[PDB]
């Protein structure tokens, strides 16, 4: 039942040295909100990964304009500080549900309210590590010729195809997705 | 509103 | 208030004949639809400012959540057919997005049962021609306005509400401005 073209597709131009499991998203994308807040795709993929396999998640900025750019930089900060689990929900809800996030300042507020120190955030924001992480996210998207989100890539070789999975039951969907990633990783 | 699908 | 085309609303280049007077589209999956309904009470506040001779219509969309989204559109058709929208709207939004207890069509069914719609009555409606027609009606309406996202509201098949062109700093003010805009476009 695991067929190229069905649950996944193969990249014409594989990416050397890519992260083992690579997810792209945007805080502006309603489909990404579905993936993260309702389906919890990342969490369920993680649960089924072999112990020696790490998940990487990058923000994309082809949607949202200048604030999209700021959100990619904020995600770098989140990665540099290791606070992804503290800010994902409030950033998603702030952009898409309440629509309270409209500037870089609004983004900063979310980090503070999440328990991340104010001097910590500003040092991170302006750091070379974050500059590097922004470029890293941009390089990865370009390397896989990314044209849409959400997206997930395994070993720089395979792209997940949620269109080929069953969507009548959200639990069934999530587990078919998680199992595909595991099959491609193994 | 913004479209649901996120391309381009 | 001063109402400007391009600000509080936009004008369809391709108007629709025979469209509902005030037509709202939503998805039970959409967080901003959740915000509109469960938090801001946009529909209720719009209704308050309309003469009661101006009917409000609300349709579900299926372009969100795959086959489950289609099932929710069919369930909304059951709600409309049986006149129980005001009983099922809150538990459906809560079930899909908050408690995450709605994962399939059987969970939707249980919400209707708990709202007072017997299982056999729900199933009858689910499989009825009236409900099949209502599904097709919801789909057709979305296609007739080239709909790509939600929440959205259309007046007289001629205008689309433009919340982005309204004052969004104060939510009480936003709701009044939104509802007043619908009134102005309808009082035509």
């Amino acid at each position: 039942q695991y067929e190229d073209g069905k649950q996944y597709t193969t990249l014409e131009k594989p990416v050397a040295g890519a992260p083992q499991v690579l997810e792209f998203f945007s805080f502006f994308c309603p489909h990404c909100y579905q993936f993260e807040e309702v389906l919890h795709i990342s969490d369920n993929v993680k649960k089924k990964l072999p112990e020696g396999v790490k998940m990487t998640k990058y923000h994309v900025n082809f949607m949202g304009g200048d604030l999209g750019k700021d959100l990619t930089q904020a995600w770098a900060v989140a990665m540099a500080l290791g606070v992804e689990d503290k800010v994902t929900v409030p950033l998603f809800e702030g952009v898409q549900k309440t629509q309270t996030i409209r500037s870089a300042s609004d983004i900063r507020d979310v980090f503070i309210n999440a328990g991340i120190k104010g001097e910590e955030y500003d040092a991170a924001w302006n750091s070379f590590v974050v500059k590097s992480l922004v470029a890293q996210q941009e390089k990865a998207a370009a390397d896989v010729q990314l044209r849409g989100v959400p997206a997930m890539f395994v070993n720089g070789k395979y792209q997940l195809n949620p269109q080929g999975m069953d969507t009548s039951n959200m639990d069934v969907f999530v587990q078919q997705y998680a199992d595909t990633v595991k099959y491609l990783s193994e | 509103p913004i479209p649901f699908l996120s391309q381009k």
